[PDB]
RNA sequence: UUUAAAAAAAA
């Protein structure tokens, strides 16, 4: 579970699960996201992504990192 | 079943009826399916379409050992008239001559027995151990068990022990590469079945054509349910799996699908059926190969391993008539398995037919009701009682050899020898007595020590001398392991055996055994000095070769610890044991028999005699017991618990109240009689009533406990109180009855549900209400409507009209579109 | 007490056919159809 | 019983020891050397080794472990060592009985102790007791011979959840 | 007089050992632990030293001494 | 920019 996992940070406003969910998609299966909401009302500027293999972990790393979603960059991290 | 065996039949002569619980189909016919239930029915009132028959053809009769259902066969069988002649189907049975006779001794008329063990095609079995890479032979078509390689295959299970993301995916994928797709697991869990079943959504069994055929009959079955219904979940995510010739069958499912299912797997449209036991049963669906992933079964007492019987027939499933000249069948082990449980798996026989009657109100209350005849008769002629006679030459016989053999024997002074031997026994005792004294833990627990030197025999075995290791406090039991010599045949199937002495012959494995603080024989004070590290095999060779250099060291015994003073005992009572051994022992030595030679021979033929006359003793008692009808006593406390409540006149003619509880039979008589005549429900709504009777009628093991807010609990906290009163009552009669079991018997847990179905929700939103599986919210909802009608029918009887429209109006709002959705085989 | 009687009727291998019928009766061979 | 205390010279403790603090003071091992070569030849080295054992316990006590609050009470099986009364004593009779108290008799021979007293323990534990050193062994069997068999699982203790852990199934 | 047999029981070997070679074949020594906290303590240790005693003294004297009267 | 084990069935 935690190994398939991928830390997300620096999404914009705008950016809503599906996006994330979408643009994962290609780089592998993805089996969820969360957007924790912290007591302000919207999502935190972090994000978690489950692939269903842990191939696609390094690879997504190897393939997206800081593309730039509504006029900002995103970064990629592990736990 | 009857279902199936309906069509076949009305497919075959067109003359044919149906009478079960759901429907009635053509009443006035020639050839009537019914259920054994119905039938009994129809015996105890007597129906004039029970007078016609001239045939009656039991199914599966070896089913009469249901524990629960199986006293409703007896009864049907010891009602039925002389004139009629059956016709009893079965299962191979070893005891089958004991149920012909039984019918020729109850019905007097000949009754023929034909056994045979020949089968169409031959069967190989292959064992698959967990963690292994293939599948052995265990047993080939000839029937001739191969030894090498079921040892071969526990070896290797052992040695995965102690060192394709699943093993069924390995093994289905491998069958279906090896052409043997048809199959059958055989998995004795709903849950089991599911995973499996899920795993395999990665492969695709059947062609397009059989997609476009299973996807057009699945829809022509599933257009006679609603809108609403074709939305359901359950109905519309099975259409993958069976699109891609995959299915799974057991009770959790809806009974549209269950039956679509069979309908494929029959057609030969499903390739994999993951199913549980019941499948087993059904008609004309056999398999190329069967699989079993887990050989453990929990039945209605607790888990255990699958009998032989069970695996036959299950077995029984694979090899198709003609098309298929070989059936496989391939059983999955796990570590817990022993080589002696596979061994009496796979050559075990079938087992032996043994009754299950057993007394229920609603038979006493109906045998009273009629007239000229009384529960006696039932009680003498049910099968029960009949074994038992059967049985009683056997002990006669036995008795008789006993005391001939006893009396051959020759004692030429028994007086003394008698003496003699009952003073040694009389030390034997004291000792038992003393070393009883010595193992109390706040004594003995000091002395335990991971070296020191105690002889361990459980009762009938010795295991010799060996060094204590660890012990501890088992969950006030304790547990201290020792390191004995072991048998190398316990060892190796040590997963359920317990443990066994080395035989004298042999050389032992010195392996660790975990015996009991009070099987020490005795426990001696010479600690060795013990490597630390007993893993290694070498080590615990060296513990043996000290073991024995201690003993030859003390020509005569290692001393033993003495109670009294090395050990510090002070209570008085092991001062008076000591005296008593003291004074037994003098009198023993001072005996004139003792000095003289050859008196061993002559004790220990004195003690065969002995025990000899024990054996008698207890064979004769039971011979005695058994003379004598066994539930009579039963009989008579339900008798008394009848006329206690006002059932039974104190003459034993049926009073009202029992005439109204004979009608109800689905579910408990007292309960229901006695909240009807308290006026219980006689302000309740339809609704509480409903869900109340469903409360009655379920009974599963879950755990939810949904809070029940108003109108579900008063009423039933009022069924708690008088369940209180019959629980009191019953057990204040000598009838024996744990009043907290029978209380929680009435599972409320669907009343909720039952409750808001009444009031017009949807299906789909009750069965999101709770956890049960869907399957069983629609057995119990059938369950209760059949006992709604019998409450409608009772009512009538006492002539409250109240109830009566009470229970129409339930009957009315709880059957409708899916739950009472017709079976697609009629 | 019981009183019966469990007549082994021979047969062509494959089958073990035997009939259980009261003891105070005489077993007799089934008819032909 | 005059003759019994003759014989019991060398179990003889003289009576006025000013005993105080009893966890620590009061005697040590009592070793009864034996007539054979290793003990004539060793006898110092024996003592040398208790001395060190003394100095060893007294360093890595008074600076290191600071709890020594558990407390191994005599095993029913335990002497106290017998007076010879040249002194009346007032009120350290009794402390000078706690303090004296035998627990724990070894016999050495070459391959085999024989031994007597057994060994004091804690509520029964070899596990939480002083002078316990259980081996090391596979225990294959798992059934005991004469009776059937035997919150934050991930731990393995039951005392936490794992929810709040400090050490960190298809019902689909 | 039974509690001076008690005490007195420490002080007595078995009757029956089969002693030969009387010089090595025999009891190498006897500890008494006493109740305090060094002797409970250091029990293993104690255990151990007499057993490396009895290595040492086996070897020096099998491998290499001769006359050791 | 890191929110336990559980089958089967009916008047
Ligand atoms: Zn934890």
């Amino acid at each position: 579970e935690a190994d398939r996992t991928l830390f997300v940070g620096n999404l914009e406003t705008k950016v809503t699960e599906e996006l994330l969910f979408e643009l994962f998609h290609q780089a592998g299966p993805v089996i969820k996201v969360k957007i924790p909401k912290d007591k302000d009302g919207k999502p935190k500027q972090f994000a978690f992504v489950n692939f269903k293999h842990e191939v696609s972990v390094p690879y997504a790393m190897n393939l997206l990192n800081g593309i730039k979603l509504y006029g900002r960059p995103i970064k990629i991290q592990f736990r | 079943l009857s279902n199936q065996k309906y069509r076949e039949m009305y497919e075959e002569f067109q003359d044919v009826g149906l009478m079960t619980g759901d429907v009635t189909i053509n009443p006035t016919a020639s050839c009537l399916v019914m259920t054994t239930e119905i039938l009994r029915s129809m015996l105890y009132r007597g129906s004039e379409v029970m007078r016609e028959v001239a045939w009656v053809i039991f199914d599966e009769i070896h089913y009469m050992r249901d524990s629960e259902r199986g006293v409703v066969w007896e009864e049907t069988i010891i009602l039925l008239p002389d004139n009629v002649h059956y016709v009893f189907l079965s299962a191979t049975i070893p005891n089958a001559r004991q149920f012909a006779e039984w019918i020729c001794h109850l019905h007097k008329q000949p009754c023929h027995v034909i056994y045979t063990d020949y089968r169409p095609t031959p069967l190989q079995h292959y064992i698959f151990p967990a963690g292994g890479d293939g599948l052995h032979l265990v047993v080939d078509e000839n029937g001739d068990f191969r030894e090498d390689n079921f040892n071969t295959a526990m070896q290797v299970l052992r040695d995965a022990g102690d060192l394709g993301p699943s093993n069924v995916f390995k093994i289905v994928k491998m069958i279906m590469e090896r052409n043997f797709q048809p199959v059958i697991i055989f998995s004795f869990s709903k849950k089991d079945c599911e995973a499996y079943a899920l795993q395999m959504t990665k492969l695709d069994f059947n062609t397009d054509e059989e997609k476009k055929m299973v996807e057009e009959v699945f829809s022509n079955a599933i257009d006679c349910l609603s809108d609403e219904d074709k939305k359901l979940p359950q109905v519309e995510h099975v259409l993958p799996l069976l699109k891609r010739g995959i299915g799974i069958h057991h009770g959790g499912l809806l009974p549209i699908l269950k039956e679509t299912i069979e309908i494929l797997f029959s057609e030969g449209l499903i390739k994999a059926l993951f199913a549980t036991e019941t499948f087993a049963m059904g008609i004309n669906m056999p398999a190329r190969t069967v699989l079993f992933t887990n050989a453990r079964k929990f039945d209605g007492k607790d888990f255990r391993w699958i009998s032989s019987g069970e695996y036959i027939q299950m077995s029984g499933r694979a090899g198709r008539r003609g098309m298929d000249d070989r059936g496989i069948v391939i059983l999955m082990v796990d570590e817990k398995m022993s080589p002696t449980i596979g061994k009496q798996l796979l050559k075990g026989s079938a087992d032996p037919l043994n009754s299950a009657f057993h007394l229920t109100y609603n038979m006493v209350l109906n045998l009273l009701r009629v007239e000229e005849i009384n529960p006696e008769y039932m009680l003498e002629k049910s099968f029960y009682q009949f074994q038992h006679y059967r049985a009683i030459p056997g002990v006669v016989e036995k008795v008789k050899n006993s005391e001939e053999q006893y009396n051959k024997i020759v004692i030429p002074n028994e007086e003394s020898v008698v003496i003699y031997y009952k003073i040694r026994q009389q030390l034997a005792k004291l000792g038992k007595e003393i070393e009883e004294y010595i193992h109390k833990p706040k004594y003995c627990l000091p002395f335990l020590q991971p070296g020191r030197l105690v002889k361990v025999k459980n009762e009938g075995d010795d295991f010799g001398w060996g060094v204590v290791v660890n012990f501890s406090k088992k969950s006030p039991l304790y547990v201290v392991e020792v390191l004995l010599r072991c048998s190398k045949e316990s060892l190796k199937n040590s997963a359920t055996e317990a443990a066994k002495p080395a035989k004298p012959d042999e050389k032992g494995e010195m392996q660790v055994v975990p015996v009991l603080v009070h099987l020490l024989s005795a426990i001696s004070s010479v600690r060795l000095y013990i490597p630390k590290d007993l893993r290694p095999v070498d080590n615990r060779q060296s513990v043996l070769k000290s073991i024995q250099e201690v003993q030859k060291r003390f020509p005569d015994g290692i001393p033993l610890l003495d109670p009294i003073d090395d050990m510090g005992i002070q209570d008085q009572g092991l001062k008076k044991v000591i005296q008593k051994v003291e004074a037994f022992e003098h009198r023993m030595y001072s005996h004139p028999l003792h000095n003289d030679p050859n008196l061993e021979t002559v004790y220990t033929l004195c003690e065969k005699k002995a025990q000899i006359a024990i054996d008698i003793k207890s064979a004769k008692r039971e011979l005695k017991k058994a003379r004598t009808v066994l539930q009579m006593d039963e009989l008579k406390c339900r008798k008394r618990v009848l006329r206690r409540l006002g059932f039974a006149t104190s003459s034993d003619v049926i009073e009202m109240k029992g005439r109204v509880a004979c009608e109800i039979s689905s579910a408990d008589e007292l309960l229901l009689t006695e909240m009807m005549f308290n006026g219980l429900f006689n302000d309740l709504s339809a609704e509480q009533a409903t869900a109340l009777l469903s409360c009655f009628v379920f009974q599963e093991n879950s755990s939810e406990m949904p809070k029940l807010t108003e109108q579900l609990a008063g009423p039933l906290r009022q069924m708690q109180e008088c369940a209180k009163r019959i629980a009191k009552v019953s057990a204040e009669a000598k009838l024996e009855i744990d009043e907290e079991t029978y209380l929680s018997s009435f599972k409320p847990h669907l009343m909720d549900v039952v409750y808001t179905w009444a009031t017009g929700a949807t299906f789909a939103h009750i069965c999101k209400m709770t956890d049960v599986f869907e399957g069983s919210i629609i057995r119990c909802m059938r369950r209760l409507e059949e006992l709604l009608r019998q409450m409608c029918q009772a009512a009538k009887a006492i002539g409250n009209t109240e109830l009566e429209n009470k229970f129409a109006e339930g009957i009315t709002k709880i059957k409708r579109d899916i739950v009472f959705a017709a079976s697609l085989y009629l | 007490m019981p009183r019966v009687k469990v007549q082994s009727v021979e047969t062509v291998e494959g089958c073990t056919h035997e009939v259980a019928l009261p003891a105070e009766e005489d077993y007799l061979p089934l008819k032909p159809r | 019983n005059q003759e019994l205390k003759r014989k019991l010279n060398i179990l003889t403790r003289p009576s006025g020891i000013l005993v105080n603090d009893t966890k620590l003071d009061g005697p040590i091992l009592q070793i009864l050397f034996m007539n054979n070569a290793i003990s004539k030849q060793y006898h110092q080295e024996i003592e040398e080794f208790v001395s060190n054992l003394v100095k060893r316990f007294e360093e890595q006590q008074k600076n290191d472990v600071e709890k020594t609050s558990f407390n191994l009470l005599p095993q029913p099986s335990s002497i106290v060592l017998e007076e010879d009364h040249k002194v009346e004593e007032s009120c350290a009779i009794k402390n000078n009985k706690e303090a004296f108290s035998v627990v724990g008799s070894v016999l050495y021979f070459t391959n085999f102790c024989l031994d007597k007293l057994g060994q004091p323990l804690l509520n029964e534990n070899p596990q939480l007791s002083e002078g316990w050193e259980i081996p090391k062994y596979h225990q294959v069997f798992s059934h005991i011979v004469s009776l059937e068999g035997q919150h934050c699982f991930n731990c393995g203790s039951e005392e936490h959840q794992m929810k709040d852990c400090p050490m960190p199934n298809f019902q689909q």
